[PDB]
DNA sequence: CTACCGATAAGCAGATCTCTCGATTGCGTATGA
DNA sequence: TCATACGCCTCTCTGCTTATCGGTAG
RNA sequence: UAAAUCGAGAG
């Protein structure tokens, strides 16, 4: 921010917004992935639609 | 239109002084430019207007009957012996003057007597315009439809031709 | 010599028969997956120019070049279909393209603004466009005192 | 996404059916619009018009106007069009005050 | 699905969570190159 | 004036309107109808209004036919006499006509009428017959060469070019070299101008007088000639017919 | 009346004067593009339709575009255009400078 | 058979040699342009063994690529004998690479690698280790008819183009990190390179891709 | 279906029948086409509508994102590229194009020396350098047109088009001389050069669409015996 | 031994220029007349 | 006996996305 | 003045 590289609105272009969707659709197949709730090592029941 | 499939609007009410005359004092009440024929191959309007002419002449009707002749008894001089015989040309052409200049033409002109169909898409039933009307109500825009005085439609292809151009004023 | 199907990394090993520098596919994915993504462009450009040249038609080279380009933007072998459409800062044009309603709620769960910037987007809000005469403002040079 | 239906006649279309096909909202009401002050007829050929004008009809000519405004230099053509009316070309159908 | 109805979280660990959300948090912004050399900060 | 569909930029150009109190059709110049694609067959094409000055001014300068005489698809031009003029041409190009003084005038002015500002210059010039004795003859290559001359505006050269046709010299006996169209200080000395020189056809003609004096003198050049081969037509009509 | 639109001011102006580019280093066409004679045409076209001074000989002329062509052929136009570079910094060409065909 | 293994052999490293003489570092036209009879005679065994614990070296930069980066270290090639990627045979390589203080290190395998390896090689930074294979380098991409001639720019001509085209170094075309290119230079995220395309229409013309 | 009649003879009626056949076929195809080549020219146009060149002389899109650093490299307009390679008419017709193009009237605002001397210096880089492989020409002087503007430092040209006109002037030796035939020539490519502004991505989607829209105008069936049968035409560009 | 990671097999969802006319619009049922 | 309001009353292309059978390290 | 479906057409 200090050296002008961005502002404080955040820089957006279609490469970044490339690489943020690739990793918001990785981060949702991995949450997806895998069961048993690592912070307190329960399992849920599994949903269905 | 003819009876072959050429169509054509007409284009102006030629006045019979600037209609070209020709010798014998007929003055066509039809002109077809000749252009038309190379493309489409259209023969057989050449061969009717002969028959048609030598019909006329001798008071007779042509029978035109797909495959009655061949190419030993060919039309044309089937019917150019007629169009001779009866004093005329043996090709069908005739001597014709202009009718703006009064000069004989450079060469014989083709003529003939043709039928002709009136199709029914006059052009008082395709020609609309709209200056300020009635519009829609969930979108404010001119309705749709000549009969309730409503505007065209400029689409996605207009308006990309429109920024096309640059124009930006002109979309807008 | 010409085959049926694409592998280049078989002929490299028939250096003696085949020279391998000269290696041209018709492919295109496979082109940018071992050459890389200007070898994919000048493919992509010779490809869409020999289909024109067979038809007798002549198509300048600067829109064939502007096309390739486009279409290796990103350095993948994208294209003009909604799959390759989705990376645009603007979701108004997309939204105008097509499937209206998945554009839509891609948008408004990150509350993606768009800054009026393709023509799409000021058509639909109706503003003077961006290309051509709208490229630029024009002042007035007022003498006041 | 409704569900229900035995016979029916036509199920109405939702919210997102009007914003989202090519007779939807959008590709027909703001890619494309039906315009005012815009004509429509059969094109005649005139080989007698300057291969870069268009001849107008006047049946055309009668309708479809241009707000012109008045100035020092226009008052006498556009008092003239005015005296000559909506039906005689060149003439004038409305007088837009301030 | 992927939550958690006892402890109330994803059913990812809190510090992939983290890591994903530090790596979003740096490309709102624009740094595409910090997101991807946040990676090697394992230790 | 648009038709549909638009397939490009030259199917949405802007023209000046001219108003002819006859009947209810858009009536369109014959040069248009390559870019339009249209023939006179029934068919149908918009014609918008703009209501402002800078779409007036826009359409005038960066929409006009004029600006559109090359497509940008391959640079080749677009306008152009069709069907015709270009065997009027071909006719009157031909050194076997021959034209007296009255109608080497009368061809002239019947299409560089200098009240409409046809010709910059306002007296139209002539040039001398081809053959003094017996009785002055002009040739139709004259009147396309006094045509440009008269169109062309004055305090500049005339045009050089050397171009051919699509008539092989074959065609027009042996020895011949009318396949060679040969322009000497914008006088037509060689060859006849057909398709190849006005119409889709590149580097002909009207495509230098285009490079060479703006889009605008090009325009005025087509028109010109337009109007004079419709002239001539009339005096000495083409036909076809079942003798071909 | 408070600093809550003075600061916005100050720091629109700050932008503003940022975004611009010194006469000294513009580095784009000299010449003037045909998209903006046509803009320069219109906008001096409405600009005479409504009434606003005019600096040429009005020879019988009717028509506001005419008069902004001949105004444009005396070089007598006074508007200045903004150029606008892709980040979004401007250049203030003046149609004075800018030189036509 | 063992004539065209050592064909092969010859030929990858010939590229590797090509490789890095063009990522910048000093490799003179000896040791390239070997010949067939001279790999022979230095790199195989009494019966024609590859023997490739003798091929590995260690590249320095040149004063010219010094001079225009800095930041340019030594690097370090390495052929993988065992026919496979091992963990300890790679981990010998991956640890030496701090114990001579190697900025950077190329690794060639065989025919496949193990994926803790892949979760291995960003181990050591800033050091970066390349993986290549023995059968991609056969033919030199570079040489290749389509494609061009591929420049690294420095930070000061980086910044030069940036400054100078108003650009975000987001806004530029991209290529790929796995373009086969891009292995080739080697080039980190956000490093611009260049590319002097040969167009049909204008000769020679320079256009700008970042790497991301 | 090899007939032997003619149309002015009239043909027989097996051959009626088999042209009957192939005029069906072609109105069938002539109807298929139009609608063909409508869906890849909206997609065309849809996705390069907001393209556009910028004062830079850099074409991009309507955010900001570079597509090209030069239109094609040379920033020339295709309409008026027509007559750049014309030199033989340039050379005939040079008292017009020079009243046309007035130099005298276009020096207080350009620069005229810097872009010729740096276009000789590459140029005779490149005569020295040109018996050298692709890859293995290391850039030391990148062309022209890369760091003078144009638009606005005459002489900065292609690197193809100072290479036919050198050429010309070498093998045509012709009152007109090189140096002022030269002098027009760069004016020529200065003023014949595409504005900032120009609908770029439109116009290449319509001149790759509107062609199209002309397929299968000549079929050239693949009659050949085990060719390679590509994919030709429509479906070609589909792909 | 067994969980994370892939590599198909199957299903699912979205696609495939303007203009003018004319015609047409549900059974089914159940109680207050 | 019998009419109008209420209640419903089967021959094309591209991806993406989910589920399920194989493999490797720990 | 509407809106949908079907049918017949023009370029
Ligand atoms: N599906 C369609 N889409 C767009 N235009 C169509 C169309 N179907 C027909 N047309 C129009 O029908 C007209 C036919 O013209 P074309 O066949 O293309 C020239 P032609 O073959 O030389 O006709 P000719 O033989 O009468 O001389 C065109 O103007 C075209 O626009
Ligand atoms: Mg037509
Ligand atoms: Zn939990």
């Amino acid at each position: 921010l200090s050296d002008g590289r961005t502002t404080e609105r955040g820089s957006f272009t279609a490469t970044v917004n490339d690489e943020r969707k690739k990793l918001v659709h990785e981060f949702h197949k991995k949450l997806l992935s895998r069961g048993k709730c690592d912070n307190c090592g329960m399992f849920s029941p599994k949903f269905r639609k | 239109s003819s009876r072959h499939g050429q169509k054509g609007v007409c284009s102006r009410k030629w006045p019979t002084i600037d209609m070209p005359f020709s010798e014998t004092g007929i003055q066509p009440d039809i002109i077809i430019n000749p252009h038309a024929f190379p493309s489409r191959m259209t023969i057989g309007m050449f061969v009717e207007s002969l028959a048609g002419k030598a019909g006329a002449l001798h008071g007779i009707a042509q029978d035109s009957t797909p495959w009655i002749f061949n190419e030993d008894d060919t039309p044309a001089d089937y019917f150019g012996e007629q169009l001779a015989k009866a004093g005329y040309n043996y090709h069908g052409n005739e001597p014709m003057y202009s009718g703006a200049t009064g000069e004989e033409l450079r060469a014989d002109i083709y003529v003939g007597v043709v039928y002709y169909q009136r199709l029914r898409h006059m052009v008082n039933d395709k020609f609309q315009v709209r200056s300020t009307g009635p519009v829609n109500s969930l979108t404010m825009q001119p309705v749709k439809g000549r009969k309730r005085h409503g505007g065209i439609r400029v689409g996605e292809m207009e308006r990309d031709a429109l920024i096309g151009h640059g124009t930006s004023f002109l979309l807008q | 010599l010409v085959t049926e199907g694409v592998n280049f990394q078989a002929m490299w090993d028939q250096e003696a028969f085949i020279d391998v520098d000269g290696i041209t596919s018709n492919d295109v994915a496979a082109v940018l997956k071992t050459y890389g993504v200007e070898a994919a462009r000048n493919t992509i450009v010779n490809e869409i120019n020999n289909v024109f040249s067979r038809y007798a038609i002549s198509v300048s080279f600067r829109h064939l070049d502007l096309i390739a380009d486009m279409m290796t933007r990103q350095g993948t072998y994208l294209a003009f279909n909604r799959q390759g459409m989705e990376t645009s800062t603007s979701s108004f044009m997309k939204m105008s393209y097509e499937t209206t309603c998945q554009f839509l709620t891609k948008a408004v769960l990150d509350n993606e603004r768009e800054q009026l910037d393709s023509p799409s987007a000021r058509i639909v809000v109706g503003k003077l466009n961006n290309v051509g005469t709208g490229s630029f403002d024009v002042l007035a040079k007022v003498p006041n005192a | 996404k409704a569900q229900g239906r035995t016979s029916g006649k036509v199920p109405i279309p939702g919210v997102k059916q009007a914003l989202e096909k090519k007779e939807g909202l959008f590709r027909k009401h703001m890619m494309g619009k039906r315009v005012n002050y815009a004509a429509r007829s059969v094109i005649s050929p005139d080989p007698n018009i300057e291969t870069n004008e268009i001849g107008v009809p006047p049946v055309f000519a009668v309708k479809l106007t241009y707000p012109e405004p008045v100035t020092a230099y226009n008052i006498a053509e556009l008092r003239q069009a005015v005296i000559n009316g909506p039906d005689k070309w060149p003439g004038a159908t409305q007088i837009q005050n301030e | 699905r992927a939550s958690c109805l006892f402890c109330h979280h994803f059913r990812l660990k809190s510090v992939e969570v983290h890591r994903y959300a530090c790596k979003l948090r740096l490309l709102q912004y624009g740094l595409i190159d910090e997101s991807y050399k946040l990676d090697e900060i394992t230790l | 004036m648009n038709r549909q569909p638009t397939l490009h930029k030259a199917s949405m150009m802007g023209h000046k309107v001219r108003v002819l109190p006859n009947e209810k059709t858009l009536r369109l110049h014959y040069a248009n109808t390559g870019a339009y694609n249209a023939d006179f067959d029934g068919d149908e094409m918009n014609m918008h209004f703009p209501q402002n000055e800078n779409a007036r001014a826009e359409a005038l300068n960066l929409a006009n036919t004029d600006s559109q005489y090359l497509t940008p698809t391959s640079g080749s031009p677009v306008r152009g006499l069709i069907q015709d003029h270009i065997s009027a041409g071909v006719w009157l190009t031909s050194k076997d006509s021959f034209f007296t003084r009255e109608q080497y005038q009368q061809y002239i002015y019947g299409c560089i009428r200098p009240e409409d500002g046809h010709t910059t210059r306002s007296k139209i010039v002539t040039l001398p017959p081809t053959i003094f004795k017996p009785y002055p003859l002009w040739t139709g290559k004259q009147i396309i060469t006094t045509v440009l001359l008269n169109v062309t505006p004055p305090d500049m050269p005339g045009i050089n070019l050397i171009s051919k046709n699509k008539i092989k010299n074959e065609y027009w006996g042996k020895g011949s070299l009318e396949n060679e169209v040969l322009f000497k200080d914008g006088a037509l000395l060689c060859g006849i101008l057909d398709k190849s020189q006005y119409g889709a056809s590149k580097y002909g003609i009207v495509h230098s007088l285009h490079e060479v004096y703006g889009p605008e003198v090009a325009a005025k050049v087509l028109s010109v000639l337009g109007r004079l081969f419709t002239n001539y037509i009339t005096a000495t009509a083409f036909t076809c017919g079942m003798d071909d | 009346g408070p600093e809550d639109f003075q600061q916005h001011e100050q720091i629109r102006r700050k932008t503003l004067k940022e975004k611009a580019i010194p006469k000294d280093q513009r580095a784009t066409t000299p010449y003037m593009t045909k998209y903006e004679r046509a803009r320069i045409l219109g906008t001096r076209a409405l600009q005479i339709s409504m009434n606003a001074p005019v600096f040429v000989d009005l020879e019988g002329e009717t028509d506001p575009l005419r008069i902004a062509m001949k105004e444009l052929a005396e070089k007598k136009i006074p508007l200045v255009i903004r150029r606008y570079l892709p980040d979004g910094s401007f250049e203030d060409w003046s149609v004075e400078e800018l030189i036509v065909d | 058979e063992n004539e065209r293994n050592i064909s092969r052999l010859w030929r990858a490293f010939r590229t590797v040699k090509e490789m890095v003489k063009d990522r910048g570092y000093f490799i003179t036209q000896e040791e390239v342009e070997l010949p067939l009879e001279d790999f022979k005679a230095k790199y195989c065994d009494s019966m024609g063994r590859p023997q490739r614990k003798m091929m590995s070296f260690q590249a320095n930069p040149t004063e010219e690529s010094i001079s225009k980066f800095p930041d340019m270290g030594s690097l370090w090639v390495e052929f993988c004998d065992e026919p496979s990627v091992g963990v300890k045979t790679m981990k010998t390589f991956v640890i030496h690479i701090q114990e001579k203080n190697f900025q950077t290190g190329i690794f060639v395998y065989q025919n496949n690698i193990t994926p803790s390896a892949m979760k291995l090689v960003p181990s050591i930074p800033p050091a970066t280790i390349e993986t290549f294979n023995e059968a991609a380098l056969v033919v030199n991409i570079t040489h290749h008819e389509l494609v061009p001639k591929h420049i690294r720019l420095s930070s000061d001509e980086k910044r030069e183009l940036l400054k100078r085209y108003r650009l975000k170094e987001s806004q530029l075309p991209r290529i790929q990190r796995a373009d086969p290119v891009a292995l080739y230079l080697g080039l980190k995220r956000g490093e611009v390179v260049k590319i002097i395309r040969k167009s049909e229409t204008s000769g020679r013309y320079a256009s700008y891709r970042i790497c991301m | 279906g090899y007939v032997k009649g003619r149309f002015y003879s009239g043909i027989k009626p097996q051959e009626y029948y088999f042209h009957c056949m192939a005029g069906r076929e072609g109105l069938i195809d002539t109807a298929v086409k139009t609608s063909r080549s409508g869906y890849l020219q909206r997609c065309l146009t849809k996705q390069l509508e907001g393209v556009h060149v910028s004062y830079d002389n850099s074409i991009r899109d309507a955010d900001g994102t570079l597509v090209q650093f030069m239109y094609g490299g040379d920033a020339i307009d295709i309409t008026k590229e027509s007559h750049m390679t014309q030199f033989e008419f340039c050379l005939d017709n040079y008292y017009a194009l020079l009243k046309k193009y007035n130099p005298s009237a276009l020096i207080e605002h350009l620069d005229v020396e810097s872009a010729l001397k740096y276009s000789k210096k590459t140029l005779k880089y490149r005569k020295k350098h040109s018996k050298e492989p692709h890859y293995k020409q290391s850039v030391k002087y990148d062309p022209v047109l890369a760091k003078y503007n144009p638009a606005k430092y005459l002489g900065s040209v292609s690197e193809n088009f100072q290479d036919k006109l050198e050429s010309f002037l070498d093998k045509n030796s012709k009152g007109v001389n090189e140096k002022k035939f030269r002098a027009l020539m760069q004016l020529k490519y200065m003023r014949s050069l595409i504005n900032p502004g120009e609908a770029v991505g439109i116009i290449a989607s319509q001149s790759v669409g509107e062609p199209s829209t002309q397929m299968t105008l000549n079929t050239f069936h693949f009659a050949g015996h085990g060719a390679a049968n590509v994919t030709l035409g429509i479906p070609r560009l589909r792909e």
